Protein backbone atom coordinates (compact mmCIF):
# COMPACT_ATOMS: atom_id res chain seq x y z
CA UNK A 1 0.00 0.00 0.00
CA UNK A 2 1.21 3.79 -0.63
CA UNK A 3 1.23 6.65 1.02
CA UNK A 4 -2.07 8.28 1.78
CA UNK A 5 -2.04 10.86 -0.99
CA UNK A 6 -0.77 8.84 -3.84
CA UNK A 7 -4.71 7.12 -3.54
CA UNK A 8 -6.37 11.27 -3.64
CA UNK A 9 -4.14 12.39 -6.18
CA UNK A 10 -5.31 9.71 -8.77
CA UNK A 11 -8.97 10.26 -7.47
CA UNK A 12 -8.80 13.57 -8.64
CA UNK A 13 -6.03 13.40 -11.80
CA UNK A 14 -7.52 10.22 -12.90
CA UNK A 15 -5.54 7.25 -13.12
CA UNK A 16 -6.58 3.19 -12.00
CA UNK A 17 -4.63 1.75 -9.17
CA UNK A 18 -4.29 -1.93 -8.34
CA UNK A 19 -4.11 -1.67 -4.32
CA UNK A 20 -1.52 -4.34 -3.55
CA UNK A 21 -1.06 -5.73 -0.07
CA UNK A 22 2.69 -5.73 1.26
CA UNK A 23 3.15 -9.47 0.87
CA UNK A 24 6.23 -10.92 -1.22
CA UNK A 25 8.32 -14.01 -0.01
CA UNK A 26 10.11 -14.26 -2.83
CA UNK A 27 13.40 -16.05 -1.02
CA UNK A 28 11.58 -18.48 -0.07
CA UNK A 29 12.16 -22.29 -1.11
CA UNK A 30 9.65 -23.10 -2.61
CA UNK A 31 7.93 -19.40 -2.85
CA UNK A 32 4.54 -20.43 -1.15
CA UNK A 33 6.71 -21.98 2.15
CA UNK A 34 5.31 -19.28 4.13
CA UNK A 35 2.02 -18.54 2.28
CA UNK A 36 1.21 -22.59 2.37
CA UNK A 37 1.49 -22.34 6.45
CA UNK A 38 -1.64 -21.92 8.06
CA UNK A 39 0.98 -20.44 11.03
CA UNK A 40 1.42 -17.39 8.76
CA UNK A 41 -2.19 -16.59 7.61
CA UNK A 42 -2.79 -14.46 10.51
CA UNK A 43 0.32 -12.13 9.23
CA UNK A 44 -0.89 -12.78 6.16
CA UNK A 45 -4.58 -11.69 6.88
CA UNK A 46 -3.76 -8.39 8.55
CA UNK A 47 -1.46 -6.97 6.03
CA UNK A 48 -4.74 -7.68 3.12
CA UNK A 49 -7.30 -6.72 5.79
CA UNK A 50 -6.04 -3.27 7.10
CA UNK A 51 -5.43 -2.42 3.85
CA UNK A 52 -9.15 -2.81 2.31
CA UNK A 53 -9.96 -1.09 5.65
CA UNK A 54 -8.01 2.14 5.01
CA UNK A 55 -7.92 2.34 1.21
CA UNK A 56 -11.90 1.07 -0.14
CA UNK A 57 -13.33 4.39 -0.47
CA UNK A 58 -11.08 5.69 -3.05
CA UNK A 59 -12.67 5.84 -6.31
CA UNK A 60 -9.25 5.39 -8.43
CA UNK A 61 -8.53 1.56 -6.00
CA UNK A 62 -10.08 -0.90 -9.38
CA UNK A 63 -8.56 -3.80 -8.27
CA UNK A 64 -7.50 -5.67 -4.90
CA UNK A 65 -4.11 -7.23 -5.32
CA UNK A 66 -2.94 -9.99 -2.70
CA UNK A 67 0.37 -9.41 -2.87
CA UNK A 68 3.86 -10.41 -5.20
CA UNK A 69 5.58 -13.28 -5.80
CA UNK A 70 4.81 -15.79 -2.42
CA UNK A 71 3.90 -18.21 -4.62
CA UNK A 72 0.28 -19.87 -4.42
CA UNK A 73 -0.92 -20.85 -1.23
CA UNK A 74 -4.18 -22.17 0.74
CA UNK A 75 -3.69 -18.53 2.81
CA UNK A 76 -4.05 -16.91 -0.37
CA UNK A 77 -7.59 -18.71 -1.26
CA UNK A 78 -8.68 -17.71 2.27
CA UNK A 79 -7.46 -13.95 1.52
CA UNK A 80 -9.18 -13.97 -1.41
CA UNK A 81 -12.48 -14.97 -0.46
CA UNK A 82 -12.44 -12.71 2.91
CA UNK A 83 -12.24 -9.68 -0.04
CA UNK A 84 -14.43 -10.99 -2.39
CA UNK A 85 -17.54 -10.88 0.57
CA UNK A 86 -16.58 -7.60 2.44
CA UNK A 87 -16.13 -5.86 -1.25
CA UNK A 88 -18.01 -7.13 -3.91
CA UNK A 89 -17.15 -3.59 -5.75
CA UNK A 90 -13.67 -4.91 -6.98
CA UNK A 91 -12.07 -7.55 -9.01
CA UNK A 92 -8.89 -9.19 -6.74
CA UNK A 93 -6.40 -10.37 -8.69
CA UNK A 94 -2.70 -12.47 -7.73
CA UNK A 95 0.02 -14.02 -9.94
CA UNK A 96 1.92 -16.04 -7.49
CA UNK A 97 1.75 -19.63 -8.91
CA UNK A 98 1.19 -19.26 -12.54
CA UNK A 99 -1.19 -16.25 -13.10
CA UNK A 100 -4.43 -18.37 -13.32
CA UNK A 101 -5.07 -20.11 -9.96
CA UNK A 102 -8.08 -19.94 -7.63
CA UNK A 103 -6.98 -17.00 -5.83
CA UNK A 104 -7.12 -14.54 -8.93
CA UNK A 105 -10.37 -13.26 -11.09
CA UNK A 106 -8.04 -11.73 -13.66
CA UNK A 107 -5.26 -13.61 -15.41
CA UNK A 108 -2.10 -11.85 -14.20
CA UNK A 109 0.98 -12.73 -15.73
CA UNK A 110 4.36 -11.32 -15.82
CA UNK A 111 6.43 -10.98 -18.79
CA UNK A 112 4.29 -13.75 -20.54
CA UNK A 113 5.39 -13.31 -24.65
CA UNK A 114 2.82 -12.12 -26.61
CA UNK A 115 3.08 -15.21 -29.71
CA UNK A 116 5.97 -17.60 -27.73
CA UNK A 117 5.03 -20.06 -25.30
CA UNK A 118 7.28 -20.94 -21.94
CA UNK A 119 6.63 -24.20 -20.82
CA UNK A 120 8.30 -23.54 -16.96
CA UNK A 121 6.80 -27.01 -14.83
CA UNK A 122 4.84 -26.45 -12.62
CA UNK A 123 4.03 -22.44 -13.57
CA UNK A 124 4.31 -21.79 -17.30
CA UNK A 125 4.11 -18.65 -19.28
CA UNK A 126 1.61 -19.60 -22.00
CA UNK A 127 1.91 -16.74 -25.02
CA UNK A 128 -0.95 -14.40 -24.46
CA UNK A 129 -2.97 -15.03 -27.05
CA UNK A 130 -2.84 -18.93 -26.38
CA UNK A 131 -3.87 -18.09 -22.77
CA UNK A 132 -6.94 -16.94 -23.45
CA UNK A 133 -8.45 -19.89 -24.65
CA UNK A 134 -6.78 -22.90 -23.14
CA UNK A 135 -9.52 -25.04 -22.31
CA UNK A 136 -12.75 -24.07 -20.06
CA UNK A 137 -10.61 -20.52 -19.59
CA UNK A 138 -12.84 -17.73 -19.58
CA UNK A 139 -11.20 -14.88 -17.53
CA UNK A 140 -9.82 -11.82 -19.09
CA UNK A 141 -5.83 -11.05 -19.45
CA UNK A 142 -4.09 -8.17 -18.03
CA UNK A 143 -0.52 -8.61 -17.14
CA UNK A 144 0.48 -7.40 -13.75
CA UNK A 145 4.00 -6.61 -15.18
CA UNK A 146 5.32 -6.99 -19.22
CA UNK A 147 8.03 -4.54 -21.25
CA UNK A 148 10.95 -4.91 -18.87
CA UNK A 149 12.59 -1.51 -19.20
CA UNK A 150 15.47 -2.24 -18.23
CA UNK A 151 18.02 0.37 -20.10
CA UNK A 152 18.28 -0.05 -23.46
CA UNK A 153 14.75 -1.84 -23.90
CA UNK A 154 11.35 -1.83 -24.47
CA UNK A 155 11.96 -3.78 -27.81
CA UNK A 156 9.12 -5.00 -28.79
CA UNK A 157 6.30 -3.16 -26.83
CA UNK A 158 4.36 -2.23 -30.68
CA UNK A 159 3.63 -6.78 -30.21
CA UNK A 160 1.91 -6.51 -27.27
CA UNK A 161 0.06 -3.15 -28.15
CA UNK A 162 -1.37 -4.74 -31.35
CA UNK A 163 -2.31 -8.09 -29.77
CA UNK A 164 -3.97 -5.76 -26.68
CA UNK A 165 -5.88 -4.27 -29.54
CA UNK A 166 -6.91 -7.24 -31.70
CA UNK A 167 -7.80 -9.57 -28.92
CA UNK A 168 -11.17 -8.20 -26.81
CA UNK A 169 -10.18 -10.28 -23.69
CA UNK A 170 -6.34 -9.08 -23.35
CA UNK A 171 -7.09 -6.50 -21.43
CA UNK A 172 -3.56 -4.47 -21.59
CA UNK A 173 -1.01 -4.81 -18.67
CA UNK A 174 1.29 -2.70 -16.53
CA UNK A 175 4.81 -1.59 -17.83
CA UNK A 176 7.92 -2.83 -15.42
CA UNK A 177 8.42 -0.05 -14.41
CA UNK A 178 7.98 3.28 -14.33
CA UNK A 179 11.34 4.66 -12.36
CA UNK A 180 14.88 3.22 -11.98
CA UNK A 181 15.75 2.91 -8.22
CA UNK A 182 19.06 4.86 -8.55
CA UNK A 183 20.83 6.60 -5.36
CA UNK A 184 22.53 9.80 -5.26
CA UNK A 185 26.42 9.05 -4.04
CA UNK A 186 28.97 12.15 -4.23
CA UNK A 187 32.61 11.69 -5.36
CA UNK A 188 35.66 13.50 -4.03
CA UNK A 189 34.62 16.95 -5.37
CA UNK A 190 30.71 16.37 -4.09
CA UNK A 191 29.85 15.86 -7.68
CA UNK A 192 26.58 13.69 -7.54
CA UNK A 193 26.52 10.75 -9.38
CA UNK A 194 23.93 7.69 -9.51
CA UNK A 195 24.59 4.20 -7.99
CA UNK A 196 23.04 1.01 -8.03
CA UNK A 197 23.45 -2.07 -5.58
CA UNK A 198 26.84 -2.81 -4.34
CA UNK A 199 27.96 0.71 -4.07
CA UNK A 200 27.39 1.19 -0.59
CA UNK A 201 29.46 -2.05 0.53
CA UNK A 202 26.07 -3.44 0.40
CA UNK A 203 26.82 -7.62 0.03
CA UNK A 204 25.43 -9.55 -1.57
CA UNK A 205 24.00 -7.59 -3.90
CA UNK A 206 22.10 -7.26 -7.37
CA UNK A 207 24.23 -4.89 -8.68
CA UNK A 208 22.37 -2.60 -11.67
CA UNK A 209 18.98 -4.83 -11.95
CA UNK A 210 17.22 -1.73 -9.20
CA UNK A 211 17.39 0.19 -12.12
CA UNK B 1 -40.11 -53.20 -67.52
CA UNK B 2 -39.16 -50.27 -65.51
CA UNK B 3 -40.06 -46.73 -66.94
CA UNK B 4 -37.65 -43.87 -65.06
CA UNK B 5 -38.44 -40.46 -65.82
CA UNK B 6 -35.72 -38.47 -64.59
CA UNK B 7 -36.08 -34.53 -64.30
CA UNK B 8 -32.92 -32.42 -64.91
CA UNK B 9 -34.14 -29.28 -62.69
CA UNK B 10 -36.73 -29.52 -60.02
CA UNK B 11 -37.82 -28.03 -56.56
CA UNK B 12 -34.85 -30.00 -55.89
CA UNK B 13 -32.49 -27.74 -57.02
CA UNK B 14 -32.98 -24.78 -55.32
CA UNK B 15 -31.20 -26.35 -52.67
CA UNK B 16 -28.84 -28.76 -54.68
CA UNK B 17 -26.72 -25.39 -55.25
CA UNK B 18 -23.23 -26.90 -54.56
CA UNK B 19 -20.13 -25.42 -56.88
CA UNK B 20 -19.98 -28.20 -58.98
CA UNK B 21 -20.69 -29.50 -62.17
CA UNK B 22 -24.53 -29.95 -62.62
CA UNK B 23 -25.56 -33.04 -64.12
CA UNK B 24 -28.35 -35.38 -64.26
CA UNK B 25 -29.60 -38.87 -64.24
CA UNK B 26 -28.96 -42.19 -62.25
CA UNK B 27 -26.06 -41.90 -61.24
CA UNK B 28 -25.49 -44.65 -58.92
CA UNK B 29 -26.54 -47.76 -58.28
CA UNK B 30 -29.85 -49.61 -58.49
CA UNK B 31 -30.87 -52.90 -56.96
CA UNK B 32 -33.58 -55.20 -56.02
CA UNK B 33 -34.12 -56.24 -52.48
CA UNK B 34 -36.30 -58.96 -51.40
CA UNK B 35 -37.49 -58.69 -47.73
CA UNK B 36 -39.51 -61.40 -45.86
CA UNK B 37 -43.10 -60.01 -44.91
CA UNK B 38 -41.86 -60.68 -41.45
CA UNK B 39 -38.48 -58.41 -41.37
CA UNK B 40 -36.22 -56.43 -39.55
CA UNK B 41 -36.95 -52.64 -40.89
CA UNK B 42 -34.55 -50.83 -38.96
CA UNK B 43 -31.64 -51.23 -36.52
CA UNK B 44 -29.36 -48.60 -34.64
CA UNK B 45 -25.87 -49.84 -32.89
CA UNK B 46 -24.14 -47.60 -29.96
CA UNK B 47 -21.19 -48.10 -28.34
CA UNK B 48 -20.70 -47.11 -24.35
CA UNK B 49 -17.92 -46.74 -22.61
CA UNK B 50 -16.75 -46.98 -18.78
CA UNK B 51 -14.21 -43.99 -17.85
CA UNK B 52 -10.56 -45.67 -19.27
CA UNK B 53 -12.30 -47.79 -22.30
CA UNK B 54 -11.85 -50.89 -20.41
CA UNK B 55 -15.29 -51.92 -20.59
CA UNK B 56 -18.18 -51.52 -22.98
CA UNK B 57 -21.66 -51.97 -23.51
CA UNK B 58 -22.95 -52.50 -27.09
CA UNK B 59 -26.60 -51.32 -27.47
CA UNK B 60 -28.69 -52.39 -30.35
CA UNK B 61 -32.08 -51.20 -31.59
CA UNK B 62 -33.91 -53.60 -33.44
CA UNK B 63 -37.67 -52.22 -35.20
CA UNK B 64 -39.63 -54.99 -37.30
CA UNK B 65 -42.51 -54.99 -39.88
CA UNK B 66 -45.07 -57.71 -40.10
CA UNK B 67 -47.25 -59.65 -37.52
CA UNK B 68 -46.32 -59.41 -34.03
CA UNK B 69 -46.12 -63.07 -32.55
CA UNK B 70 -44.78 -64.50 -29.42
CA UNK B 71 -42.81 -66.83 -31.19
CA UNK B 72 -40.62 -64.29 -32.62
CA UNK B 73 -37.25 -63.34 -31.23
CA UNK B 74 -33.88 -61.05 -32.18
CA UNK B 75 -30.28 -62.23 -31.48
CA UNK B 76 -27.47 -59.65 -31.88
CA UNK B 77 -23.97 -61.64 -32.35
CA UNK B 78 -21.31 -59.38 -31.89
CA UNK B 79 -17.62 -61.22 -33.64
CA UNK B 80 -14.09 -60.02 -33.37
CA UNK B 81 -12.88 -61.36 -36.71
CA UNK B 82 -14.23 -65.56 -36.64
CA UNK B 83 -14.69 -65.49 -32.62
CA UNK B 84 -17.83 -64.49 -31.28
CA UNK B 85 -17.24 -62.42 -28.33
CA UNK B 86 -21.17 -61.91 -26.95
CA UNK B 87 -24.74 -62.17 -27.84
CA UNK B 88 -28.05 -61.69 -26.74
CA UNK B 89 -31.77 -63.13 -27.13
CA UNK B 90 -34.90 -61.33 -26.57
CA UNK B 91 -38.34 -61.39 -27.63
CA UNK B 92 -39.84 -58.06 -29.07
CA UNK B 93 -41.48 -55.59 -26.97
CA UNK B 94 -39.52 -52.22 -25.58
CA UNK B 95 -39.57 -51.01 -22.13
CA UNK B 96 -43.00 -48.79 -21.46
CA UNK B 97 -41.89 -45.00 -22.64
CA UNK B 98 -45.26 -43.06 -21.80
CA UNK B 99 -48.75 -43.78 -20.96
CA UNK B 100 -49.90 -45.53 -23.67
CA UNK B 101 -46.85 -48.38 -23.14
CA UNK B 102 -44.21 -48.97 -25.37
CA UNK B 103 -42.89 -50.20 -28.75
CA UNK B 104 -44.45 -53.74 -29.24
CA UNK B 105 -42.27 -53.96 -32.37
CA UNK B 106 -39.42 -53.00 -31.04
CA UNK B 107 -36.33 -54.92 -28.86
CA UNK B 108 -33.00 -53.49 -27.42
CA UNK B 109 -30.32 -55.94 -26.74
CA UNK B 110 -27.40 -54.95 -24.64
CA UNK B 111 -23.94 -56.79 -24.77
CA UNK B 112 -21.36 -56.38 -22.31
CA UNK B 113 -17.83 -56.32 -23.93
CA UNK B 114 -14.42 -56.36 -22.13
CA UNK B 115 -11.67 -54.55 -23.23
CA UNK B 116 -12.99 -54.07 -26.17
CA UNK B 117 -10.66 -53.14 -29.40
CA UNK B 118 -10.93 -49.53 -30.06
CA UNK B 119 -11.52 -48.03 -33.33
CA UNK B 120 -9.82 -45.15 -34.98
CA UNK B 121 -8.26 -43.63 -38.35
CA UNK B 122 -4.59 -44.87 -36.42
CA UNK B 123 -6.03 -48.00 -35.64
CA UNK B 124 -9.76 -49.08 -37.68
CA UNK B 125 -10.32 -52.58 -35.08
CA UNK B 126 -13.84 -53.53 -36.42
CA UNK B 127 -16.11 -55.93 -35.12
CA UNK B 128 -19.21 -57.53 -37.23
CA UNK B 129 -22.75 -57.18 -35.36
CA UNK B 130 -24.93 -60.03 -37.09
CA UNK B 131 -28.99 -59.13 -36.47
CA UNK B 132 -30.81 -62.58 -36.90
CA UNK B 133 -34.92 -62.52 -36.77
CA UNK B 134 -36.24 -65.71 -35.94
CA UNK B 135 -38.50 -68.20 -34.17
CA UNK B 136 -37.49 -68.87 -30.49
CA UNK B 137 -37.34 -72.87 -31.90
CA UNK B 138 -34.33 -72.22 -34.16
CA UNK B 139 -35.68 -70.70 -37.86
CA UNK B 140 -33.59 -67.71 -39.19
CA UNK B 141 -36.08 -65.30 -40.90
CA UNK B 142 -33.49 -63.28 -41.89
CA UNK B 143 -30.31 -61.72 -41.15
CA UNK B 144 -28.58 -58.22 -41.24
CA UNK B 145 -25.28 -56.95 -40.23
CA UNK B 146 -23.03 -54.48 -39.59
CA UNK B 147 -19.13 -53.42 -39.28
CA UNK B 148 -19.38 -52.05 -35.81
CA UNK B 149 -16.22 -49.66 -34.71
CA UNK B 150 -15.84 -49.32 -30.29
CA UNK B 151 -15.52 -45.41 -30.16
CA UNK B 152 -16.81 -42.52 -28.39
CA UNK B 153 -16.81 -39.12 -30.13
CA UNK B 154 -16.99 -36.16 -27.54
CA UNK B 155 -16.88 -32.27 -26.88
CA UNK B 156 -15.64 -31.83 -23.87
CA UNK B 157 -14.50 -28.79 -22.26
CA UNK B 158 -14.14 -26.93 -25.16
CA UNK B 159 -12.31 -30.09 -26.80
CA UNK B 160 -13.18 -32.64 -29.42
CA UNK B 161 -12.29 -35.90 -27.90
CA UNK B 162 -12.29 -39.24 -29.56
CA UNK B 163 -12.31 -42.29 -27.29
CA UNK B 164 -11.60 -39.84 -24.69
CA UNK B 165 -8.43 -37.79 -26.40
CA UNK B 166 -8.17 -34.58 -28.59
CA UNK B 167 -8.32 -35.01 -32.27
CA UNK B 168 -5.84 -33.13 -34.76
CA UNK B 169 -7.82 -33.57 -38.04
CA UNK B 170 -5.85 -33.81 -41.08
CA UNK B 171 -8.66 -33.53 -43.04
CA UNK B 172 -9.71 -32.32 -46.89
CA UNK B 173 -12.76 -32.17 -48.69
CA UNK B 174 -13.66 -34.42 -51.63
CA UNK B 175 -16.29 -34.05 -53.89
CA UNK B 176 -17.45 -37.41 -55.71
CA UNK B 177 -15.67 -36.70 -59.16
CA UNK B 178 -14.35 -38.73 -61.99
CA UNK B 179 -12.73 -36.91 -65.11
CA UNK B 180 -14.68 -39.99 -67.54
CA UNK B 181 -17.75 -40.52 -65.62
CA UNK B 182 -18.41 -37.14 -64.53
CA UNK B 183 -20.24 -37.76 -60.54
CA UNK B 184 -20.81 -41.77 -60.89
CA UNK B 185 -18.53 -43.89 -58.56
CA UNK B 186 -16.18 -46.55 -58.37
CA UNK B 187 -14.51 -48.84 -55.74
CA UNK B 188 -11.43 -48.59 -57.51
CA UNK B 189 -11.61 -44.75 -57.59
CA UNK B 190 -12.56 -44.54 -54.11
CA UNK B 191 -9.68 -47.24 -53.20
CA UNK B 192 -7.16 -45.07 -55.08
CA UNK B 193 -8.45 -41.84 -53.40
CA UNK B 194 -7.97 -43.53 -49.62
CA UNK B 195 -4.32 -44.52 -50.54
CA UNK B 196 -3.54 -41.59 -51.33
CA UNK B 197 -4.95 -39.69 -48.97
CA UNK B 198 -3.16 -41.48 -46.28
CA UNK B 199 -0.07 -41.89 -47.66
CA UNK B 200 -0.26 -37.84 -47.56
CA UNK B 201 -1.28 -38.39 -43.57
CA UNK B 202 -4.72 -37.48 -43.89
CA UNK B 203 -6.75 -38.90 -41.31
CA UNK B 204 -10.42 -37.15 -42.32
CA UNK B 205 -12.43 -36.27 -44.98
CA UNK B 206 -15.71 -33.96 -45.58
CA UNK B 207 -18.43 -35.13 -47.67
CA UNK B 208 -18.66 -31.73 -49.51
CA UNK B 209 -21.77 -31.49 -49.76
CA UNK B 210 -23.79 -34.02 -49.65
O1 LIG C 1 -16.80 -21.69 -49.84
C1 LIG C 1 -16.55 -22.59 -50.60
O2 LIG C 1 -15.22 -22.54 -51.23
C2 LIG C 1 -14.94 -23.46 -52.29
C3 LIG C 1 -14.21 -22.66 -53.37
O3 LIG C 1 -13.79 -23.53 -54.41
C4 LIG C 1 -16.19 -24.19 -52.80
O4 LIG C 1 -17.04 -23.28 -53.53
C5 LIG C 1 -16.95 -24.81 -51.64
O5 LIG C 1 -18.00 -25.66 -52.13
C6 LIG C 1 -17.57 -23.67 -50.84
O6 LIG C 1 -18.08 -24.16 -49.58
MG1 LIG D 1 -21.19 -22.61 -52.79
NA1 LIG E 1 -8.29 -5.99 -25.96
NA1 LIG F 1 14.41 -5.14 -10.61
Amino acid sequence: PNHPLWYTLCDRYGLYVVDEANIETHGMVPMNRLTDDPRWLPAMSERVTRMVQRDRNHPSVIIWSLGNESGHGANHDALYRWIKSVDPSRPVQYEGGGADTTATDIICPMYARVDEDQPFPAVPKWSIKKWLSLPGETRPLILCEYAHAMGNSLGGFAKYWQAFRQYPRLQGGFVWDWVDQSLIKYDENGNPWSAYGGDFGDTPNDRQFCM
Amino acid sequence: RLAVMVLRWSDGSYLEDQDMWRMSGIFRDVSLLHKPTTQISDFHVATRFNDDFSRAVLEAEVQMCGELRDYLRVTVSLWQGETQVASGTAPFGGEIIDERGGYADRVTLRLNVENPKLWSAEIPNLYRAVVELHTADGTLIEAEACDVGFREVRIENGLLLLNGKPLLIRGVNRHEHHPLHGQVMDEQTMVQDILLMKQNNFNAVRCSHY
